[PDB]
C-alpha cells in the first residue's frame, strides 16, 4: 500500500545506460518526466516493487505501456514495450517480469520508457532504483 | 490510409479578427489560405485536408474542436494573422498548443507529452518553410494554450501567417499568390514531418 520514500529500495525495471534522464530538456518547455533506459529488443522488464497491474495499452508515441499501482497513487509506468507478460488486474511482486522491451516508442533504438508517479504526479524515479 | 489534417481558419462571421489599415479582415485571409491548404493536402495521397470552418460564420473554440474530432483529425493547424500596436512589427510565427483518477490523469499526461512534441517538431518544420517566403517574427515555436480547448489527444499548431497590422504584409496576406505561398509552406511543413514520422 505504498512505494514509500526513495531509498534504492526498488528493482531496476531493466539494466542498461540511461539514454534520457528525468528532467532532461527535450525541446522548448518540454522536458522528460521519465527515464529512457537502454535494453535489447525483447529484454525482460521487471516490476520495480509489489503491486497490481492497472493498465496495459498501446499509446501513440510510447508504444505498449504497462502501469503498476503500488498504493497511495504511487505507480510505475513502462513503455516502448513490444509485449506485456501480464493482464490488467494481475498482482505482480517486485522482480516479476511484466513486459518485453522493443522500440515501440524508442523509434531509433531498443529501450524502456520508465516513469514513476507519486500522487499520480511524475517524479524522478532513480532514487527508488536500488539493486 | 490517409493522415487527417484539420485546417482551422481563424475567426469568422461575427468576429473578423484583426482588420488591416487597408481594411482586409483576418477571417477572410485565414479561410482563403485554409482552402488552398485543403487543396494542397487533398492533392497529396498521404493526406486528407478537412476544414473546421468552411465559410463565413462564427464558430466557437469548442466547435472547431468538435468538428476536427467528428472528422477523426490526426492533427490540427489553425491559421491566423498577427497584429500589433507596433505597425512595423512583421513576420510569421508558430505556436504550439494544449488543453482510478491517478491513471485517468497519467494517460492524458502522457498524451499531452506526445502531442506537445509532435506539435513542436511540426512547428519547426513549418517555420522552416515560412522563413523561405517571408521573415519570422519568432524563429522558434512558442508554447501557449487557448485553442484546442482540451485536445491532449490531437496535436495542434497555430500559424500566425504575418502581421495584418503592417500595411505591407496586409497587402501580401490579401494576395492570392502569397496566401498560396503560405499554404504551400504550411503544407511542405507537414509533409516533411509526416514523411519522416508516418502514422505507424
Ligand atoms: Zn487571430
Amino acid at each position: 500500500g505504498g512505494l514509500g520514500s526513495p531509498r534504492g529500495q526498488a528493482y531496476w525495471p531493466v539494466r542498461g545506460p540511461t539514454l534520457h534522464r528525468y528532467g532532461e530538456q527535450l525541446q522548448g518547455e518540454l522536458r522528460w518526466k521519465g527515464m529512457v533506459i537502454g535494453a535489447s529488443e525483447g529484454t525482460e522488464v521487471k516490476a520495480i516493487a509489489d503491486g497490481r497491474v492497472i493498465l496495459a495499452d498501446w499509446l501513440q508515441g510510447y508504444g505498449l505501456v504497462v502501469v503498476v499501482e503500488h498504493g497511495k497513487g504511487d505507480m510505475s509506468l513502462y513503455g516502448y514495450n513490444q509485449s506485456a507478460l501480464v493482464s490488467v488486474g494481475t498482482q505482480v511482486r517486485a522482480g516479476q517480469p511484466i513486459a518485453l522491451v522493443g522500440s515501440s516508442g524508442g523509434q531509433g533504438r531498443p529501450s524502456l520508457y520508465f516513469e514513476i508517479r507519486r500522487q499520480g504526479q511524475a517524479v524522478n524515479p532513480q532514487p527508488w532504483l536500488g539493486r | 490510409d490517409k493522415i487527417v489534417i484539420a485546417i482551422d481558419a481563424g475567426h469568422g462571421g461575427q468576429d473578423p479578427g484583426a482588420i488591416g489599415p487597408g481594411g482586409t479582415r483576418e477571417k477572410n485571409v485565414t479561410i482563403a489560405i485554409a482552402r488552398k491548404l485543403r487543396t494542397l493536402l487533398n492533392a497529396d495521397p498521404m493526406f486528407k485536408g478537412v476544414l473546421t470552418r468552411d465559410g463565413d460564420y462564427f464558430i466557437s473554440v469548442m466547435g472547431r474542436s468538435d468538428v476536427a474530432r467528428k472528422q477523426n483529425a490526426n492533427f490540427l493547424v489553425s491559421i491566423h494573422a498577427d497584429a500589433a500596436p507596433n505597425r512595423s512589427a512583421t513576420g510569421a510565427s508558430v505556436w504550439v498548443l494544449s488543453n482510478d483518477p491517478y491513471l485517468s490523469q497519467a494517460v492524458l499526461d502522457l498524451q499531452f507529452g506526445h502531442s506537445q512534441r509532435v506539435g513542436y517538431d511540426v512547428a519547426t518544420n513549418m517555420l522552416g518553410q515560412l522563413e523561405r517566403i517571408g521573415s519570422l517574427h519568432k524563429r522558434r515555436p512558442e508554447h501557449a494554450s487557448l485553442g484546442v480547448l482540451r485536445s491532449p489527444d490531437i496535436p495542434s499548431v497555430l500559424v500566425e501567417t504575418g502581421f495584418i497590422s503592417n500595411h505591407g504584409e496586409e497587402r501580401l496576406l490579401a494576395s492570392d499568390e502569397y496566401q498560396q505561398r503560405l499554404a504551400e509552406a504550411i503544407y511542405q511543413g507537414l509533409r516533411n514531418y509526416f514523411q519522416a514520422h508516418p502514422l505507424q
